RNA sequence: UACCUGGUUGAUCCUGCCAGUAGCAUAUGCUUGUCUCAAAGAUUAAGCCAUGCAUGUCUAAGUACGCACGGCCGGUACAGUGAAACUGCGAAUGGCUCAUUAAAUCAGUUAUGGUUCCUUUGGUCGCUCGUACUUGGAUAACUGUGGUAAUUCUAGAGCUAAUACAUGCCGACGGGCGCUGACCCCCUUCGCGGGGGGGAUGCGUGCAUUUAUCAGUGGUGACUCUAGAUAACCUCGGGCCGAUCGCACGCCCGGCGGCGACGACCCAUUCGAACGUCUGCCCUAUCAACUUUCGAUGGUAGUCGCCGUGCCUACCAUGGUGACCACGGGUGACGGGGAAUCAGGGUUCGAUUCCGGAGAGGGAGCCUGAGAAACGGCUACCACAUCCAAGGAAGGCAGCAGGCG
RNA sequence: AAGCGUUUACUUUGAAAAAAUUAGAGUGUUCAAAGCAGGCCGCCUGGAUACCGCAGCUAGGAAUAAUGGAAUAGGACCGCG
């Protein structure tokens, strides 16, 4: 092409935002922001789809230009916004704060938070910069270049901001034995305790992960989130737990609820 | 054809002109088109030859110095208005900016004043004030925001002496060892 | 107009690369700055990205670098003697990096002269009759005749470059890419490269 | 010795026209446990596209070969065997891709027939994309 | 479902091919009641096109003196819509086709530590030491004269606005830091000498770029990385330090204030773009040697470029590839994810809705713009082709329909 | 717990490998081809999973197929002048 794309396709479209085809040819493209293109879930589509309050997208236009929905500190007036992992949508009328957190399949859950959760939220840093005064810079996932940290944090550590001032309070630093989220790839969705480190010079790290139920698994570094420090999370988490149980057990659990349903 | 300045011939000359010059309004932003004019020497190959008299004779003409066709707008720029009617940087112009009467059948009569551009407001000052206190709050944040990261480097420079002399003790503890 | 790209030409191999595409944008290529020694003439291009370039046409200021003490000043360029590119390009006088210029040694004089109060160049016959100089050296204080004790001290000038000094007219290379920037700035030679550059100079005079 | 050229041979690193009342040499690590060989730091000469000794630094892939030709200056042409494996038929067949390395000069004995360690880096030439890193002798001929 | 049958002979058994057998595509003939989906000018002509449409766009938040509507509360400019226009952005997205192209594109894996990057988001934006209660003149829309047969052709006369174009300081601003440093003070020595402080004048002292030196806050497997100090420049075809706008309204005794919007020098983030590392592609020997001072393979030093490179230049060495098929030619070859047949193996198609590459009949060149060698952008040649008053003007449906062949 | 270890071909595990399509869980589009939907007095939910040739990274093995040690001895090893 001549230059940057604008469009997206349906069939183009992530897996994760679960999107029909018979509807359209075009799907909604994300804008620029925070998160990557396959790392993120639009607006439109967690108003439309997942949440099911519009019908359209001239009425998620219009839900976004009555200044309702608060997305992690500043109205966006934006049907494409990218809200990635670790987003915080705020809506002033219903009374309901919403947490981007992962399901345990490859989608994300619509996981509702308390006030008191929805003040805060946790980031992983990715590099640290020293800029032109000799201040050193944490620079996250979501691209929020924070100065003059706690000299504590390293390179794979997570902060935790306040929404009301942009200022860290906390950070979990990367030890073995803490909690982790694995946020990409086949195990996307993964809950478990980090149990070896393995390094490589010149090539890329891996860490094992090891699952509360005793299911140990490797992840490459450039997908993992950690969440809290041993057993502890500082989040809220959704139904599932991070687990990913196999299809047999899945088909056990619907069988017997529904039977027991009627 | 139109004429040109400077092409200097006397019959039909095709240029390259692009914005910025004469005989052509361009259309896209910065398009530039083969255009055909004319030289600036006056010959006999000419339809219409616009004329400006600067100096006036003796007698007077009925066809253009008979009727006298006034301006159509007014200055707009207080700058413009002062420089107009003689005036300091300190005499209203509010009360001096021309206002035109509008009369036609059907309607009633009106008048109508335009809107002055640059004009010294307090919305403007209220700005004015605004951006330099967004200075100050800068300034301010930095002074607060150096001073915490000085007492928290100062804490953290505390504690790796302390594991600086922990270790040295222990260097210590393994010659006496 | 000219373009830089690694598909017009042949393989590794030999056989020849067959055009799948025409020339694009990103593949640029301009004519050559070949600035002169005049008056100021730095025109601005516009480059891939929206910034801005600087071309020297004609240039004869340059501020030129001492790397013994690390001290630069704005110097008017005189001569091309020596390049290692091109010999046209030292018959006719064009500047391009890593040429070796004579320019002019009065700024260094002045300022050795106002550092260390010490006579340099000055062929014997001489005397400043606006007396300005001999005033920056004259006239010293009780304890600052120590500080300048001290410099004249660590004060020892080499032959060549003493020589050129007394000439007046001192090598430098340009170091700077004098037709992206627009400017022409360098280093003054000293020592074995100096001996290199003159034992060049020597060669191409015979 | 050196400064066969037309213009003078230094490296950008070191400064040696400082004040006198052996020259100093710059040389870096090159990462991946490859250890500096002795001559790259014991020299005089200069080379600004040694991996040592220059403005280069080794990314990406390391690799293998065996050097067959020498017949040029500075560099050299490596010899790649490998095995393809045909899914229809299937056995093995004989392939290389002879590839031209910057042979560093702070290796002096090497032959052919030894078996060396390239390694990617920018593109020096059009051409080589690799650096000589470590020179291993080949098997057996002590002399 | 890992499947056979007839045919050479007077008759038999083989090899052997032909004919049957069943799908998936393309066309054609006959016939046709309903309903849900649904390919559809690709194969020959990437041949040529009448006609009409396909990219234009305003918010209370850049410009509003066209009564085109319009309220009376006016003399303290503009109630509020508002045609047209300047400016800002898009027009480099999307759709079509596979012409070209055989280590090329493309598929898997990598790095940009060798580069750019609009918008959005997050950091910066009294850090600089020398009319600001707001700087200057040009123009569109408008009034009027029109030239031409005709154009999205435009000109002279009278104006008027900027978040279009240039200039540009007040405030912080009183003292800090390095220098020249007049001069002064204290102790000791007979004296020169030696040791320790204060200080007049002036200069420089923000971020970004260029030159070189010294030392080595924070990282990478690895910098000539980020950063500190040192002596200057800061391209007049100048780099930022707001000479902008909208809504309710308050606190002192003229000074202070909010919610935003827009534009911006630099560092990140994202969408990317492009160069690179390794491996992989149909047939042909009736193609065995190919490339090379018209760069072929490297080195040195430069030019251009956004960056690394013979991309190119000046001089040196004669190198580089190849029977493991280079080089040359052909393809009814764009590549891939895929489709059909299928025991296992394979065979054929893939132009086609998803991704990447190329382009608007064939090449070449450039302005704008962050992004184009763009063609519902221009500029010259070849081929085709429109109106003409015979002077001239104007075009690119391998887009949507539609027309000829 | 960190680093090194004679080199390959081979073999086993692990990450990365875009969707549609291929097989396949669930669902009464009246069935089916399809689609990702629906049922109950706001909730339950799902929208999985498998294959992903070839090459490359990493972690164990050394049977098999190469590869060489030292033989005019400038052959290893612990130590000295």
């Amino acid at each position: 092409a001549r230059g940057p794309k604008k469009h997206l396709k349906r069939v183009a479209a992530p897996k994760h935002w679960m999107l029909d085809k018979l509807t359209g040819v075009f799907a909604p493209r994300p804008s620029t922001g925070p998160h990557k293109l396959r790392e993120c879930l639009p607006l439109i589509i967690f108003l439309r789809n997942r949440l099911k309050y519009a019908l359209t997208g001239d009425e998620v236009k219009k839900i976004c230009m009555q200044r309702f929905i608060k997305i992690d500190g500043k109205v966006r007036t934006d049907i494409t916004y990218p809200a990635g992992f670790m987003d915080v949508i705020s809506i002033d009328k219903t009374g309901e704060n919403f947490r981007l957190i992962y399901d345990t399949k490859g989608r994300f859950a619509v996981h509702r938070i308390t006030p008191e959760e929805a003040k805060y939220k946790l980031c992983k840093v990715r590099k640290i910069f020293v800029g032109t005064k000799g201040i050193p810079h944490l620079v996250t996932h979501d691209a929020r270049t924070i100065r003059y940290p706690d000299p504590l944090i390293k390179v794979n550590d997570t902060i935790q901001i306040d929404l009301e001032t942009g200022k860290i309070t906390d950070f979990i630093k990367f030890d073995t034995g803490n909690l982790c989220m694995v946020t990409g790839g086949a195990n996307l969705g993964r809950i478990g305790v980090i149990t070896n480190r393995e390094r490589h010079p010149g090539s890329f790290d891996v860490v094992h992960v090891k699952d509360a139920n005793g299911n140990s698994f490797a992840t490459r570094l450039s997908n993992i989130f950690v969440i809290g420090k041993g057993n502890k999370p500082w989040i809220s988490l959704p139904r599932g737990k991070g687990i990913r149980l196999t299809i047999a057990e899945e088909r056990d659990k619907r069988l017997a609820a529904k039977q027991s349903s009627g | 054809f139109p004429m040109k300045q400077g092409v200097l011939t006397h019959g039909r000359v095709r240029l390259l002109l692009s914005k910025g010059h004469s005989c052509y309004r361009p259309r896209r932003t910065g398009e530039r088109k083969r255009k055909s004019v004319r030289g600036c020497i006056v010959d006999a190959n000419l339809s219409v030859l616009n004329l400006v008299i600067v100096k006036k004779g003796e007698k007077d003409i009925p066809g253009l110095t008979d009727t006298t066709v006034p301006r159509r707008l007014g200055p707009k720029r207080a700058s413009r208005i002062r420089k107009l009617f003689n005036l300091s940087k300190e005499d209203d112009v509010r009360q001096y900016v021309v206002r035109k009467p509008l009369n036609k059948e059907g309607k009633k009569p009106r008048t109508k004043a335009p809107k002055i551009q640059r004009l010294v407001t307090p919305r403007v000052l209220q700005h004015k004030r605004r951006r330099i206190a967004l200075k100050k709050q800068r300034t301010k944040k930095n002074k607060e925001e150096a001073a915490e990261y000085a007492k928290l480097l100062a804490k953290r420079m505390k504690e790796a002496k302390e594991k600086r002399q922990e270790q040295i003790a222990k260097r210590r503890r393994l010659s006496s060892l | 107009g000219i373009s830089r790209d690694n598909w017009h030409k042949r393989r590794k191999t030999g056989g020849k690369r067959k055009p799948y595409h025409k020339k694009r944008k990103y593949e640029l290529g301009r004519p050559a700055a070949n600035t002169k020694i005049g008056p100021r003439r730095i025109h601005t291009v516009r480059v891939r990205g929206g910034n801005k370039k600087y071309r020297a046409l004609r240039l004869d200021v340059g501020n030129f670098s001492w790397g013994s003490e690390c001290c630069t000043r704005k110097t008017r360029i005189i001569d091309v003697v020596y390049n290692a590119s091109n010999n046209e390009l030292v018959r006719t006088k064009t500047l391009v990096k890593n040429c070796i210029v004579l320019i002019d040694s009065t700024p260094y004089r002045q300022w050795y002269e106002s550092h260390y109060a010490l006579p340099l160049g000055r062929k014997k016959g001489a005397k400043l009759t606006p007396e300005e100089e001999e005033i920056l050296n004259k006239k010293r204080s009780k304890k600052i005749q120590k500080k300048y004790d001290e410099r004249k001290k660590n004060a020892k000038i080499s032959s060549l470059l003493e020589e050129q000094f007394q000439q007046g007219k001192l090598l430098a290379c340009i170091a700077s890419r004098p037709g992206q920037c627009g400017r022409a700035d360098g280093y003054v030679l000293e020592g074995k490269e100096l001996e290199f550059y003159l034992r060049k100079i020597k060669a191409r005079k015979g | 010795d050196i400064q066969t050229e037309r213009a003078y041979q230094k490296q950008p690193t070191i400064f040696q026209n400082k004040k006198r009342v052996k020259l100093p040499r710059y040389y870096k690590n090159i990462g991946l446990g490859f250890k500096t060989p002795k001559e790259a730091i014991e020299g005089t000469y200069i080379d600004k596209k040694c991996p040592f000794t220059g403005n280069v630094s080794i990314r990406g892939r390391i690799l293998s070969g065996v050097v067959t030709k020498m017949k040029m200056q500075r560099t050299i042409v490596i010899r790649r065997d490998y095995l393809h494996y045909i899914r229809k038929y299937n056995r093995f067949e004989k392939r290389h891709k002879n590839m031209s390395v910057h042979l560093s000069p702070c290796f002096r004995d090497v032959q052919i027939g030894d078996i060396v360690t390239v390694g990617e880096c920018r593109p020096l030439s059009k051409t080589v994309r690799f650096n000589v890193l470590k020179v291993t002798k080949a098997a057996g001929t002590k002399k």
